[PDB]
């Protein structure tokens, strides 16, 4: 947990961990992370409301959210060390309050818009 | 150390005990008739005395000082990037040694290290007053400390190349094995060692440690700031007209860094403090763009932006920089349009080229420049250094300062086209690193062309079938680009018998307005929800905050989701439920709304005084500070 | 940065250096050696200004009190600095009996050389002696300096200076002492009308008062083809009621803007003015709805453009 951070812009934490899930369907995919990008300047219609899009990407790619994306986090793995990091993950899971508390990466937009 | 020479053109004496050659010099210079005395062969040496000070840039000395016009100007195509022309004077037979030095350079600067270390070697051995074999062989230790280092990261690194083949490799290393960089100048002979002492520096490993040093005189708060910007001009002219490779090593990339960055952060300083004091700084030119765009990694031009106010600087010479700029989009072109991508120059150039492309936001454009350059960026410019959504946003920056023209509208529907034809293969994904995709494009289309209308994708549309599934759903999120007959065509595609069908063609654009039987399907999934009570449900209250539904009944489902209430009915909502983190998920339009509902309003704003005062967020205080809420 | 929040340890360490400090200023300046002190007047200046953070036991304080009053060469610490650099000191430390008796003897030497006509204290801070009086009575509210007022009673005519040297300081007086330089001092110029208002002496402005500033604007007016901000702020909190101050602007800034807030022109507004309001004149303002939101986007510039957190602190706290 040395290299995990508390981003507080978007009160999510970047950490370096893939997590194994079980959808609301009994899907299972393995070795998932997400990628936040806050992204506050971003060209929205009429229906978009948050200020962050989250990429979920198992395997090494993307996925496709078409259904309901209600998941529970099944076990948390760390990529420097494969100590599980999972009881962690659900204790600021549960802090946090927030959708995805922790995040592979996340991008910030903010500074490499034009209006900025 | 007879005299001290200011960086602004004029001498000053000291430690000086003798004669004052120096002022009898500048007194003779300013007056022909002291001139006339000298004799014949003094008469030709003063002459050229004055042309080596006038063009070194030494006017007086420090009393006769006046209007002292520092112009930087440095004369060097490796600078420029002239790249086209330093390959034309390479190709050209040298007629002397320097323009074999020049040419080993450029190449050099070319990334055809190989051929520099053999012209290197081979002035080496036709050199032998000495100032040419001295630098070249300073050059050629340098070249081979560049080889080195390439073999090494690319061994180290996204497909394995040998630009340097190991016969020539093996061959380098044993014609350097235990060369002495320290060694070369007191190996000289000593009419060299004395004529020429100042290039002493060049065989140090080091040699801009005063120079960095001499930059927390821009970290003060009690001119400075010409001092340091007028050595970084000697420094750069210097290494660039005198053709030493030292130039392109990350001491001297790390030294511009520094000493711009702390330039331009010293002018901010300034300007906030005469704001502070008056109640209401640096100008930056061709040459400064040009040392930002190649010194300059993105994250240390990113660092400049967040710290200083860089829209308040403002950027002179601008056909200069759009020169440089479309020059750096034909390059791309040649490297990558041809087959002509050379790994060891595209290692160094793409670097550059990504950088003036991003701080080119700040420069005014011509159109026909504006179009050269955006289509480099958006087709020739390769995709292991800008993915989708990086390329996305280097688009985006140049409308800042460049409204989006019609040309520059076609360029993008090009790429739109294109990004769409890409996607017949099943396989084929946009990758993207910021989360940007060709979505992104058409939405920046329509954000400038509200009314745009895009012929080739309606076609595509128009051909589409059932088999493609890819091409359907990508050219979904280019809908608002697509003709009425081909957004009929794709819209019977999509079925929304479900709410998960119906958020999913909410998130792709499918839906842009809330139909009854859509209202009646939310309202199915809150009775199903509430009957299951003993995730979309803050979207629904948003939406029906948003006046995005007016169906009036969703109150049924106050009452065990805290967003949902708070959203729904403001004013009867129990803020010792509300979380203060809802704000910071909340785009711009949200938070702007729940500003002016006019209810709630004073609840959202003594939270935020609470975050603020407890935590001192720099996000909760932006919220506070520009919606107010 | 809020360093006020910052814990400072080994504080008993931090003591002994600031104590050190202060011997050395005793020494320097009682054999001074001009080569050591060009560069060590720079560090002791430093260390008394950042001892502010730092509690101090009585021996200790009351050393570094005196070193810095007495034996702290003027050449670097004026009056007005000097007081500053004491009542930083007083932050950690509530002004005790042994320093509050430093400060009087501080005064009663300052009344002395004021004895002398030749004597004017100079301090680029604005603060003076009277500043010192004024933070000994705020530190215990009846303060009775019995050699000040002593030298009250044994004054005369001849002496100018001394006169209202003493009339600044007259809440440290006694009984009688006062009452003789009343007596002996009237209320007739901006000065003494400023002194008076200060130590108390006049609560309410009579019109002859007002009749003074009016003249005061007059002569400035004059002229023109500190005193008016002090005037332009009584004008806002109603305090004088004359209303014929608007024929006044267009000199300073500051009175432009307090006297007639709808009128100022807002690109003349300066941002520092806001940190030297207090509390009261600050709600003033922000309740004054007439440049209320000007205020307010100046307070957002500076709290984006602007490293400084006072501004924020302000907004914060009064909506300003």
């Amino acid at each position: 947990t040395h290299d995990l951070v508390y981003h507080s812009k978007i009160n999510t934490f970047v950490w370096d961990v893939e997590f194994d899930i079980v959808l609301s369907d009994s899907k299972e995919l393995n070795k998932c992370y997400f990628v936040k990008c806050f992204n506050p300047y971003r060209i929205n219609g009429k229906c978009d409301f948050a200020v962050s899009s989250i990429d979920i990407f198992s395997e090494g790619k993307r996925l496709l959210i078409e259904n309901e994306f209600n998941f529970k986090i099944t076990k948390a793995v760390h990529v420097a060390t494969s100590k599980d990091v999972t009881e962690i993950v659900l204790h600021l899971s549960e802090r946090i309050s927030s959708p995805f508390p922790i995040v592979k990466e996340v991008v910030y937009l903010d500074w490499s818009h034009p209006q900025f | 150390y007879d005299y001290h020479f200011e960086v602004n053109g004029t001498v000053v004496r000291h430690k000086n005990k003798g004669f004052g050659y120096m002022e009898r010099f500048f007194e003779l210079k300013e007056s022909c008739d002291e001139r006339s005395k000298l004799s014949k062969k003094q008469y030709e040496r003063f002459n050229a005395l004055f042309n080596f000070f006038e063009k070194n840039g030494v006017i007086c000395m420090a009393k006769d000082a006046g209007t002292l016009n520092t112009s930087i100007e440095i004369n060097s195509l490796a600078y420029h990037g002239k790249y086209d022309v330093m390959k034309k004077f390479i190709e050209e037979q040298s007629v002397s040694i320097e323009d074999d030095y020049k040419k080993a350079f450029f190449l050099a600067c070319l990334g055809r290290w190989e051929e520099s270390y053999d012209l290197y070697s081979n002035i080496i051995l036709n050199s032998i007053n000495g100032c040419v074999y001295y630098l070249s062989q300073i050059n050629r230790y340098r070249i081979y400390q560049s080889i080195t280092q390439a073999v090494t990261q690319f061994n180290g690194l996204g497909r394995h190349y040998k630009p340097f083949t190991d016969e020539f490799l093996a061959r380098i290393e044993r014609e350097m094995t235990n060369f002495n960089i320290d060694d070369l100048f007191n190996g000289m002979p000593f009419e060299f060692q004395k004529k020429y002492k100042i290039l002493e520096f060049l065989s140090d490993n080091q040699f801009l440690y005063d120079d960095t040093v001499k930059l927390f005189e821009l970290t003060n708060k009690v001119s400075s700031d010409i001092v340091v910007l007028l050595r970084l001009y000697d420094n750069l002219r210097f290494l660039y007209e005198n053709c030493l490779w030292s130039v392109s090593f990350h001491e001297f990339h790390q030294y511009i860094r520094n000493s711009m960055s702390l330039l331009i952060e010293k002018a901010e300083y300034e300007r906030t403090r005469d704001i502070d004091e008056l109640g209401f700084g640096f100008f930056m030119e061709y040459y400064d763009f040009v040392n930002i765009s190649r010194h300059f990694k993105i994250d240390d031009i990113k660092n400049l932006e967040r710290s200083c106010s860089i829209d308040k600087i403002r950027f002179g010479e601008q056909e200069k920089i759009e020169e440089y700029l479309v020059g750096i989009a034909e390059e791309i072109t040649k490297q990558f349009s041809a087959n002509g991508m050379n790994v060891v120059f595209y290692t160094q150039f793409i670097s550059e080229a990504k950088a003036a492309l991003y701080f080119a936001k700040y420069v005014k454009l011509s159109e026909e420049g504006l179009g050269k350059i955006v289509k480099a960026l958006l087709f020739y410019f390769p995709e292991r250094d800008l993915d989708i959504g990086k390329r996305y946003v280097w688009l985006e920056r140049l409308t800042k300062c460049n409204e989006l023209p019609k040309s520059i509208i076609s360029i993008i529907d090009d790429f739109l086209v294109l990004q769409a034809e890409k996607h017949i293969d099943q396989n084929y994904s946009e990758v993207s690193s910021n989360g940007l995709y060709s979505r992104d494009y058409g939405a920046l289309i329509k954000h400038f062309e509200k009314n745009f209308i895009s012929k080739r994708l309606s076609e595509i549309t128009l051909c589409l079938t059932q088999d493609k599934q890819k091409q359907i759903d990508f050219l979904f999120k280019l809908l608002p680009l697509l003709s009425t007959n081909a957004k009929s065509h794709l819209l019977s595609f999509k079925s929304v018998e479900n709410i998960n069908d119906l958020m999913n063609g909410i998130r792709i654009g499918l839906i842009d307005e809330f139909t009854p039987e859509h209202e009646e399907l939310i309202i199915e999934y809150l009775e199903t929800r509430k009957v299951n009570y003993i995730d979309y449900m803050s979207t629904f209250g948003i939406w029906y905050f948003l006046e995005e539904i007016n169906n009036s009944k969703m109150e049924e489902f106050i009452g065990m989701d805290d967003q949902y209430d708070f959203f729904v009915d403001p004013e009867n909502f129990d803020y010792k439920k509300f979380i203060p983190s809802w704000l910071k998920n909340y785009n711009d339009k949200l938070l702007g709304k729940i500003a002016g509902n006019k209810h709630m309003k004073h609840h959202v704003i003594e939270v935020l005084k609470e975050r603020v005062k407890n935590s001192n967020d720099k996000r909760y205080l932006e919220i506070l500070m520009n919606y107010f809420i």
